[PDB]
RNA sequence: ACUUGGUUGAUCCUGCCAAGGAAGCACACUUAGGUCAUAGAUUAAGCCAUGCAAGUGUUAGUAACUGCGAAUAGCUCAUUAAUACGCUCAGAAUCUAUUUGGCGGGGAUAGCAGCAGCAACUCUGGUGCUAAUACA
RNA sequence: UUGUACUUAGGGUCUUUACCUAGGUAGGCUAUCACGGGUAACGGGCGGUUACCGUCGGACUGCCGGAGAAGGCGCCUGAGAGAUAGCGACUAUAUCCACGGGUAGCAGCAGGCGCGAAACUUUCCCACUCGAGACUUUCGGAGGAGGUAAUGACCAGUUCCAUUGGUUACGUGGAUAGGGGUACGGUUUUCCACCGUACCGACUAGCAGAGGGCAGUCUGGUGCCAGCAGCUGCG
């Protein structure tokens, strides 16, 4: 049916807290102090998934289909390197990394955006695409096989029209 | 450009049934205009061509939607719906009236 | 009893200050960063 | 050790658990039902008719007149006292007028200086304190 | 896998009371756009105007009769503290339209025609005929 | 606990049985909670909360099984009913009457009265999913689609990139939207709205607070009064 994406945090005011959430913001150029916390959730499920594996032994049935099937799709999210696929580095990985794979930063590392907040601005003026396929949405997250092909949509960027 | 797709011949209306996958850029076909290269394709006449829901995707030139093929004049009379039919070129009275021939003999 | 809601007629109802409008949403949050974040920071 | 922990001994524990249930009181209060003879009846809103106005006063140290309706309720018709908040209020309230009441939030008991009176007035002819307060809706 | 304010001149405790996080009903203030889901259960299983919801014709039974359907679907939770529900078995103690496979072996009414009766109804009386994969 | 528990024989049932009627014994259940009372009790798949263990809720739960059609009770037809948009009577509400007599069961879909803190349209539709049937055709308030609602879930905008002067955010410089408008092509049974294509373009933020728990010792009014305040407290 339904699910909640995103969850609150436990304490409201505490300063440390809000210190640290400003600068993920400021650095990736976000919206809300929510869309962090999507992404700390969306960390929760890879890594409770992640440790229940870790307990399980070490030659079980499901620890081999998993354990090669999550590596898999991290692989495809381009945060494990090849050098670091292990497992045991799934339990590792921060918001800093999992932010620096979405659209928007994706565009910056390009420069065609120019800015962080330019490239959501491209972003939500249907400017953008990927291999021919056009994408307002400003969270797209990339394979990596698909972040070469990043490129202008074709409106103001390519038409030329005022 | 006219991509078809998934393709296989029906025969026991007999068929050749399948779904269209054009690709077009700047984002301008026309249903009539997708007859005609179809029907070069199949050599086929466009009355022969049925093509019905078709659907552009979110944004970019691109369109992909049904459509089949059959040989005479004699499948899509008998064999089609009539929503088609009156579309292509070819209300409560009986609630009311109807239970009438129960209320009087 | 008698005497109720006293203190908010008798105060010196002042005239806001009309201001120009605050620039919404990604602004806001930008311009918070680069105010406390950039500089002078510690 | 103070309490059974063999292996056949599970009839003791959960019938023992049963019984110091009864000690804690939130159990208590939720089973006895004990909840039913309440102006309230367990519903966090009502309404009905005011009767008039009365000035009650707080403890100590706190000295103030407080001033809180009396009103009827519509359901049970019991009759009960009820706090208006903010100043003036009162006088924006009116005679033998309907009222929305609820808790004063609580959960149960008597709360800040005021005794006795456990009940705010939300709404007032269908529109609300807050709007009246603020001058942003009218009554006749 | 988290704490903090409140008994004291100050202290360390027991100890709750508050704060704090979530949802689920209801009230409130405020509101560009999109997809999707739900919405008279809580109290009155209280009461209901009007309109409509179960009918059914094939090249092949003859408006009716005849055949099947209407015991499902839909709504609600008032009964019910285990007899219901669930989960294991069991029929060697049973019934079963329809499908499917085996084995078998002439006369009398309905519409139609006519004469009447009620303030009223999707009630009918009485006579004059004729149907069958109905009835014998 | 008195058909209450066994036994032998019968009746009855689709069959088995105290299901019921006979004769013969006097048994059964109970501190491993019988029996009785209460439930703001339909049961289950499950839902909310969580580190684990648990715990609360389960009308609905997009399903499963049970029960009920204003309240009991009885019965015909049928493979199947103790049917309720079938019949029968009584009772309680309601209504008609030409005063003789009758008529009706929305806990089906809309809609209203009442109840209350509390819950939508008296629209369009058989095309989708399927169901009934003599059946590719008929019919379906099952079902499907719009319409109203901050109830719930996800997504998401309120701008951007330059550089002049005041201490890097407080007349310029240009850009780029969708909100919206108007066509046409898709879309669907038909609208709406969506998804495209082209042309018009220099109105979009509140709510809650600022002793401590958990951002001012600003200026003005008030003077244990009005008032705030979950708690401690403030005046």
């Amino acid at each position: 049916n339904f699910s909640r994406t995103f969850k609150k945090p436990m304490r409201p005011y505490e300063k440390e807290r809000m210190h640290k959430e400003l600068q993920v913001v400021g650095e990736y150029g976000l919206k809300n102090k929510r869309e962090i916390w999507r992404v700390s959730y969306t960390l929760s499920k890879i890594r409770h998934a992640a440790r229940e594996l870790l307990t399980l032994p070490e030659n079980d049935s499901k620890r081999i289909f998993e354990g090669a099937a999550l590596l898999r799709r991290l692989t495809k999210l381009g945060v494990l390197d090849e050098s670091k696929q292990k497992l045991d580095y799934v339990l590792s990985l921060t918001v800093n990394d999992l932010m620096d794979r979405r659209l928007q930063t994706q565009v910056h590392k390009r420069a065609l955006a120019n800015s962080v907040h330019h490239a959501r601005t491209l972003v939500s003026h249907r400017h953008i695409s990927v291999e021919n396929q056009l994408v307002n949405q400003p969270a797209f997250l990339v394979w990596k096989e698909s972040e070469k092909n990043i490129k202008y949509a074709d409106t103001s960027v390519m038409t030329t029209e005022k | 450009s006219v991509h078809i797709r998934k393709y296989i011949v029906n025969k026991l209306l007999d068929r050749k049934q399948f779904v269209i996958d054009m690709q077009h850029l700047g984002a301008k076909p026309t249903r009539d205009e997708i007859k005609d290269e179809v029907a070069s394709r199949l050599k086929a006449n466009k009355d022969l061509v049925v093509i019905f829901g078709l659907e552009t995707k979110f944004g970019g030139g691109h369109t992909t939607g049904f459509g089949f093929v059959y040989d005479s004049l004699d499948a899509l009379k008998k064999t089609e719906p009539k929503h088609r039919l009156i579309k292509a070129g070819l209300r409560r009275m009986r609630k009311n009236a109807r239970r009438q021939k129960v209320k009087v003999w | 009893l008698a005497q109720a809601g006293k203190v908010r007629s008798n105060t010196p109802k002042v005239a806001k200050m009309d201001k120009p409008k605050e620039v919404r949403g990604r602004a806001r949050l930008r311009k918070i960063y680069n105010q406390r974040f950039l500089a002078v920071n510690p | 050790k103070s309490k059974a922990c063999g292996r056949l001994a599970a009839r003791k524990l959960r019938l023992a658990h049963k019984s110091n249930l009864w000690a804690s009181n939130a159990y208590r209060r939720s089973l006895g039902t004990s909840i039913y003879k309440t102006p309230l009846e367990g519903t966090s809103m009502a309404s009905g008719i005011v009767v008039g106005k009365v000035a009650v006063e707080a403890k100590q140290p706190n000295s103030a007149i407080r001033k809180a309706v009396r009103v009827q309720l519509k359901k049970n018709s019991k009759v009960v006292t009820a706090f208006v908040p903010r100043d003036g209020s009162l006088r924006l309230i009116d005679d033998n007028d309907r009222v929305l009441i609820a808790g004063m939030g609580r959960s149960g008991r008597s709360v800040g200086d005021l005794p006795g009176c456990r009940f705010k007035v939300i709404k007032v002819a269908g529109f609300s304190l807050l709007a009246l307060w603020l001058g942003k809706k009218e009554k006749p």
